[PDB]
């Protein structure tokens, strides 16, 4: 879960090469989109849209072993001091859209990556950031350009536990190789279910094998295929994007001189079309 | 997209204006 | 992110045409 | 990095050339000739 | 009336220019005034004003610093390299697409030579052209295309 | 006044210039898609005075370069401007550039009299490509850092000469300061006058023997 | 019928005229451009190095009649005079010459700092006595304060000449 | 908050005043 | 008495062919001038700043199947894998790819490194598994020696592949 | 063979080249000092060469500048005779010029119909003192950092402009790292072009007006 | 022998020229082979050489590095500058040496406007040029000379 | 810093130029015209 | 005297400036010369002259008064790893010209800036160095080049005691204003005689103003002229020079090549020249 | 240590020879 | 110090007569 | 001094040599 990203990884989410940290747990790769305007002018709210689609009507395994619906998480990072709008200003429909969500830091100071989840995923398809623009005239590093945003999204349950330990939205390999004995079923008087299974014959071969709850298993009996196998089959319906976009913070004075030298232009464009009109006229008094 | 396609309308428009008046202004006090 | 691309192709072709017709019907309001 | 915004300029023009390119060499090779070659 | 000036065909000179493949610019609008002069500074003028128009409403980005030990993934060059690069990265052999990268430009070149054979300029006069031409041009924008994805819906640009 | 035009008309005979331009003409085959060619030189115009602006704030040395990219977007006046429009119009001009390929392919303007101008024209490619990617990676960044890193090692599939030329390219056997210091003299005074001698042909032949003919 | 010179000298002006505006516009903020950055944009005594002479150990090590170096403000080099029953002299007297700006040395003999550039000489605290140096060394205020030195613009006036200060 | 649009239609005008100045001005293709 | 074409080939031949002697001379020094300087002219790993990892609070803070790297020899980065009972693996794996050369990564999922720059990947000690890339990935010899680590050529075989080492 | 020397021939009448050189006499008052010119450019093409030649090692980044110039003497292979000769003929050039003004001069080769001619010259002049006195600091030096001190402050004297002359000129109010950085784009970017625009009208009148008479 | 070639008087178009100020090149020795191929090479590679020549017996200095706070005693320009900074510093004025070096050029270009009254070119036959050069050239050198020198044994240039 | 052997290239041509310049305008302006102007 | 130069100044004889500390205490100035040759070559021994030049039939003032002859110092400072010449090396009638000198490095290491003297002035009038060149095939980091080499040479003692005070081979003011009442004249059972003079009237008035043995007085009887005066006259016939001086330090090899290259151009402008004539010759049947 | 000397008249002896050559070239002044 | 300028001066300019002379007599040993 | 005024008059004497000659053998096999 983004806290955990936080939590393992203190002073960023995301790695030199632009990876993002998260995607070291949850394996899967699904798309994530990320949309905000071109332009945003100064001291602006504006909506940033998180995309993270998964098909709502199938469900994932759980811990145990139930078979339950499933969560994006998600961490954005806009551009310097952008920052969640401050609430009296976002205005009205924006506020409904954003609905309920949570918009935390990645650490105290850093305003301008926020983690957001676990979200449920149903409503949470889409998921929107009220952003405010810098103000490039009154924070004094903070200039007018185009800058990165960087999304790494992620919905459904992970492979590791951030205390280094496999989860069962995974699939157990089969750890030597040879001839298998035993398809037991525990379920002691807690933690629950659990297929026992291991191999032999061969060269020293008595390794012992067991494997969560909830994966399949489609490895049957008899059997002997090779160094850590097939067993499980792929519980995991899960996992995560990363998207990346460009942002301009645009200085309206800019773009108002740009307009009037753009005036300036096509007027003087007319005007000498216009001169070579009345050229191509004193002209016609000279073949004749 | 639709204020572009207007503002963009008025812009030529208006441009176009100037073309064509200005060429009348310019053909009948005889320049052109 | 892929509508701007959409957008700017989109234009860079049409808008061409527009000038052109555009200028050629100037042409006319004059005549060649 | 990838850079959309100039991707459109390019396959917009490109086309819009390959397009009036052709359609000249016709409007062309139809009027044929004038003034003698 | 445009403004205009017919070849005189009556003289040897201009007719023994016309002959070598020129005359050309002996007959026809003047290009003073008329086109220098006036058009000019208007397409000069525009492309400026588009220029300065795309430089304002999307300017530059500054990525990152350079990091000797990261390569970003994500990494593409410039966009008229994209064809190349796609080559390149569909031909296992490392040797091999350099060539085939360098055959671009001589391969450019062959090109009046081989297409001399005969002489019209108009392509629907020069079918065989005209087609490996187009056929061409559109490899090189399919194989452009292919750089914007990933490595392998990458050829079969993902429909097949 | 005590006439002027004369004074030079006497000593330097300034007529034949005027004479010699005034008296050439356009034919009618000579439609719009005949500007591709002065576009994609207003561009490089456009590119060599914004270049030249630059280089009295780039540093190109491998602690400064980037910073001083930022110096100039950020702090110089006019920094974001110019800089900006170094980086549209290179690609207005290796754009513009495929395009007058195309008018000339397809008006086979290439053809006999002219085999040397498509010939020059290609080296003139060429050229500007390479104004392209050394450009690109002055800026020392992430992205322009690695582009140095895969184009240097390109030349080393070749068998004899290969590593030696690769060498030349960066400087030593691995991208560093030599590279940035390479690349610089590369973009900003070797390309340069090799782009401009060969312009010179390519406008020259071109002048000497007028426009191609009509379909 | 056919338009007459004058008129054509119009139609000249005009489109000829509204070019010239294209070309200045563009012109303009390229120049702006090459006029660099105002640093002056929106204090205390530096070392050869680069560090803040702490004044206890710089009362102690140098003498009495010493005068030494020391980047003043705009971080021109600026003497800072050891005076002869040794705290420091209020004012400092900044070293470059008024000449083209060689950086000028105390000649402890003959008591009067001179330009090894073209020639000009100045006396024991400024006053500019040969040229080709029209006016005389800048000066300023220094304080102990903190125990660095703390430069300041001298304001008021020229306390060796009587009226303005000709820097500020 | 378009100025911002105002803005680019700016571009595309000049784009296609451009070409229909110039076609207009040399009775164009 | 007027001497033979063959005559003046001759006396061309011989001023012409000794001015080429001149030209060739001046061109040489300048070949040489623009072949860089040989660094192999006439050991210690290395940190992202360029700091000698020292082997204990490396050992210390790094895990068991981590993989991180350092400046290896030609001060290539080389990644040093932290071996699943940890002291240090023998050997260190040269980070380069062996097509055009980006530095690649341990994928830890599928253990496996990828080349992000046109694809290729290797397996868990080098060996070259997808391509544009031919060879696989370079290696050395690890040692803790003085606790700095001591990375050493790497000359005997391919302990991966049997026969000789590609690069050495 | 299938004859190379007409297929220029043909296309583009490349005769008129030679029939355009061998036409050409030199008259007898034309005397060894009548060499001056040449050297003087032969001189600068030497310059050229070895100039760009260092912009392959050279610095100009006031912590590098100097250090490299020491790795060129010292390290880089014929590091010294590249840099010694850039040196020497810097000062064969500033002289042979100085010389052929002397023949000019005293043979009125810039009289009547050639004006134009002489008053370039002067501007070629003054362009060369300016490689001079730039190229003499990028070394970055003591004796190299004082001549920019010194000349910067000339301009300051002039009255209205002067002051904003000298910020141009400097890049600041004080030499520093901007005035290394506009010294270089000078000596090297800018000067160059300069030059070669206006020894291009000094070769293309005399080439038009042919020597100026005897004596 | 030499190789010559005579005015030809009789053309109508080369009088013109040398009517003009100039048929000058159309007499003598002709440039081809001649003067360009077999004499140019000499003069170029000559040229070379004692540059070569001088840089190997007497190579380039690097000298001490640059210090913000010395001025070094001893500081002169190169000396196709001594001349004018000789001026510069004889002159307590600063504002006036300025304009006096500035003169060099405008001067400069003042002279074939000015010596145009008239039209001879050996100095033999005009003696008013020949003085005011001479004086010159002359004064330039002393006024070089000049720095060579300390403060003021100077001008005197020490004797007197 | 002063440069001595440079110093003495200098005068010695300057001197020996001055001198065979003058030298020629007199050899020709002596031995006059040849050829007819 | 150089030794002091060394205690009072320890890391370097010179500043920044090119000064040379000496300078500071030595007031007069006369000038010193230095030749070495334009050329060594390397691993040589080479003579550099010192020259220090004053008109040895004169005599300046002693500690006391007497009137003694006078010596020469001077601290020479060749470039990087020149050192003296080791002797079995130095050969013959230079060992002869040598003499009888000191030759002290300024530093511990630093054998290549020496210290020389005082020695006595007239045989000493000009000093020779024997002096070896480094060697840059087997010292790796001394290359072939051009390089400085700078003396200051001073001759006749000095102004300032290294205690920092006055010695007596200067000249007195008269420290404040006023009418002068007391020639008086002491010598007491030691450190000798001693003028002691004194001023007034005024405002205050009453200061005194020893003034050693060995200058003169010229300022007599009466008197008052002003604020610190001519009273003494010059003792000083002494003083210090300083001389700057390149030397190239040159690799027999690139002379070999440059020779070769040379006569390898000779031949080819000969060559051509001959052809030329050829040409010249084919051309008269070309006339005819 | 006179290499160093055939060394300066090398240079000494193009110099002339150039001249000489010139002259000889071209009947020369 | 001051007598290498002396003799670079000195035949700067003697050896320019030298050179002159010498190829002026080899002029003769063949005949202009 | 002495030394180069030797080594000076025989280097040039020398070539002086080889130009004098070689006109001779080029003469007479009669190449001129
Ligand atoms: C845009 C309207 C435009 C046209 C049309 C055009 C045409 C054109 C032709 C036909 C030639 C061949 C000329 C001949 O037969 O002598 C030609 C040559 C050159 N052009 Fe032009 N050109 C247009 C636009 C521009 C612009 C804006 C420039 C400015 C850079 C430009 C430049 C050139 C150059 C350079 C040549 C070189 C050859 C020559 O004869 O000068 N073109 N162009
Ligand atoms: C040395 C022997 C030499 C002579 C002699 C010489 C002469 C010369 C003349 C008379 C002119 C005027 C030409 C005319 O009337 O067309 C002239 C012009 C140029 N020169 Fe030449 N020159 C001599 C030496 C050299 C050398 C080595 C060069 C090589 C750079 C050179 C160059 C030039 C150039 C450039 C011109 C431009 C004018 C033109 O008509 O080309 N000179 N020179
Ligand atoms: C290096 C070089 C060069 C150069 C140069 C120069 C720089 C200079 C020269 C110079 C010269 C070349 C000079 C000359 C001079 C001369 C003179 C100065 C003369 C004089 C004289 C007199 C005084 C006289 C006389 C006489 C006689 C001798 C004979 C007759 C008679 C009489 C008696 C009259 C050249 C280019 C050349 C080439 C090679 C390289």
């Amino acid at each position: 879960y983004p806290f955990w990203a936080q939590q393992t990884y203190p002073p960023t989410p995301r790695e030199p090469t632009g990876r993002i940290v998260c995607a070291n747990c949850h394996l899967a790769a699904k798309p994530a989109e990320v949309e905000v305007p071109q332009s945003v002018l100064p001291d602006t709210v504006f909506k940033a849209v998180v995309k993270i689609p998964y098909d709502t009507k199938l469900q994932q395994v759980a811990a145990d072993g139930s078979k339950v619906g499933l969560n994006v998480g998600a961490v954005l990072m806009l551009p310097e001091g952008f920052k969640i709008a401050p609430e009296e200003r976002i205005p009205e429909e924006l506020k409904k859209e954003v609905g309920d969500v949570y918009f935390q830091p990645y650490k105290e100071g850093q305003d301008n990556v926020l983690l957001v989840g676990p979200l449920p995923g149903e409503q949470y398809q889409e998921i929107v950031f009220p952003v405010l623009s810098p103000n490039p005239t009154t924070d004094k590093n903070i200039h007018f350009g185009k800058y990165a945003i960087h999304l790494g999204a992620n919905r459904g349950r992970g492979q590791i536990y951030p205390t280094g330990e496999k989860s069962n939205n995974n699939v157990f390999t089969a750890s030597a190789t040879g001839t298998i004995t035993k398809i037991a079923k525990e379920e002691d008087e807690y933690g629950n279910v659990k297929y026992q299974v291991s191999i032999q014959t061969d060269s020293g071969k008595t390794v012992v094998d067991t494997i969560p709850a909830g994966p399949e298993l489609i490895v049957s009996e008899g059997q002997a295929v090779k160094a850590g196998e097939a067993l499980t089959n792929n519980p995991n319906v899960g996992g995560f994007g990363q998207d990346d976009t460009e942002i301009v913070l645009q200085d309206p004075n800019r773009v108002k001189w740009m307009i009037a030298f753009i005036c300036l232009v096509m007027l003087a464009q007319l005007m000498l079309i216009l001169k070579k009109k009345q050229v191509e006229k004193v002209q016609a008094a000279e073949m004749n | 997209m639709i204020l572009g396609a207007v503002f963009y309308i008025v812009f030529i428009a208006l441009f176009f204006g100037i073309a064509v008046g200005i060429i009348f202004a310019i053909k009948s006090i005889k320049l052109i | 992110m892929t509508e701007e691309m959409l957008y700017a192709a989109l234009l860079s072709f049409g808008l061409i045409f527009v000038g052109w017709g555009l200028g050629v019907l100037l042409l006319k309001i004059q005549g060649a | 990095m990838v850079e959309p915004l100039l991707d459109g300029l390019v396959l917009g023009l490109v086309f819009a050339t390959l397009g009036g390119l052709f359609y000249a060499a016709y409007q062309q090779y139809k009027r044929p000739n004038e003034l003698g070659g | 009336m445009a403004t205009l000036k017919k070849p005189d065909l009556s003289d040897p000179k201009l007719r023994a220019k016309l002959a070598k493949g020129m005359g050309h610019n002996y007959y026809g609008e003047p290009a003073w005034p008329n086109d220098l002069l006036y058009v000019f500074p208007v397409v000069i003028m525009g492309t400026f004003a588009c220029i300065v128009a795309l430089s304002v409403l999307d300017p530059a980005m500054v990525g990152e610093p350079a990091d000797p030990f990261a390569t970003p993934l994500e990494i593409l060059p410039e966009w008229y390299l994209y064809p190349v690069f796609q080559i390149l990265r569909s031909v296992p052999n490392k040797l091999l697409g350099v060539l085939l990268m360098a055959s671009v430009p001589l391969g450019l070149i062959l090109v009046p030579f081989i297409e001399n054979v005969n002489k019209f300029q108009n392509p629907f006069r020069r079918p065989v052209a005209t087609t490996i031409f187009l056929f061409g041009t559109l490899v090189t924008i399919w194989l452009g295309i292919g750089a914007t994805f990933p490595l392998d819906k990458t050829l079969t640009l993902g429909l097949f | 006044m005590a006439n002027v035009y004369d004074w030079f008309q006497e000593r330097l005979e300034i007529q034949a210039l005027a004479d010699d331009v005034t008296s050439k003409y356009v034919p009618p085959h000579v439609n719009i898609f005949y500007c591709l060619g002065g576009i994609t030189l207003t561009c490089f115009l456009i590119q060599f005075a914004t270049g030249f602006a630059m280089t009295f704030y780039y540093k190109p040395t491998v602690t400064e370069a980037y910073a001083s990219v930022q110096y100039i977007m950020n702090e110089v006046s006019f920094g974001w401007l110019i800089r900006s429009i170094h980086r549209w119009s290179a690609s207005m001009m290796v754009l513009m550039m495929i395009l007058h390929v195309f008018r000339v392919y397809l008006t086979g303007g290439f053809k006999k009299p002219r085999e040397l101008t498509w010939i020059s024209g290609v080296i003139l490619a060429v050229i500007t490509v390479s104004f392209g990617v050394t450009g690109y990676s002055l800026p020392w960044d992430q992205v322009g850092y690695w582009a140095v890193k895969i184009v240097s090692g390109v030349p080393e599939a070749i068998p004899v000469v290969g590593v030696l030329i690769s060498d030349l390219l960066r400087g030593g056997s691995s991208v560093g300061q030599a590279t940035l210091t390479r690349y610089y003299s590369a973009h900003t005074f070797v390309l340069p006058w090799l782009i401009a001698v060969f312009m010179l042909l390519h406008f020259l032949m071109i002048r000497k023997q007028g426009i191609s003919g009509p379909l | 019928d056919v338009p007459d010179m004058g008129r054509r000298q119009f139609m000249n002006l005009l489109a000829f005229g509204t070019v010239t505006g294209v070309a200045l516009g563009a012109l303009y903020p390229l120049v702006k451009y090459f006029i660099p950055p105002s640093g002056g944009a929106v204090t205390t005594a530096k070392d050869k190095l680069g560090n803040n002479v702490k004044v206890s150990k710089f009362l102690e090590s140098h003498n009495a009649g010493d005068r030494v170096l020391v980047q003043g403000l705009k971080g021109d080099p600026t003497y800072i005079v050891v005076e002869s029953k040794e705290a420091i002299r209020d004012y400092g007297i900044n070293a470059v010459c008024t000449h083209l700006g060689c950086v000028v040395p105390w000649n402890a003999a003959e008591n009067k700092f001179k330009c090894p550039c073209h020639g000009s000489q100045y006396d024991e605290t400024g006053k500019v006595i040969r040229g080709p140096a029209p006016l005389s060394l800048a000066l300023c205020h220094a304080t102990v304060q903190d125990d660095n030195i703390v430069l300041t613009p001298w304001t008021e006036t020229d306390f060796r000449t009587g009226e303005k200060p000709w820097w500020v | 908050m378009e100025i911002d649009v105002l803005g680019w239609v700016a571009l595309l005008v000049v784009f296609t005043w451009s070409i229909a100045m110039v076609v207009w001005g040399r009775n164009g293709l």
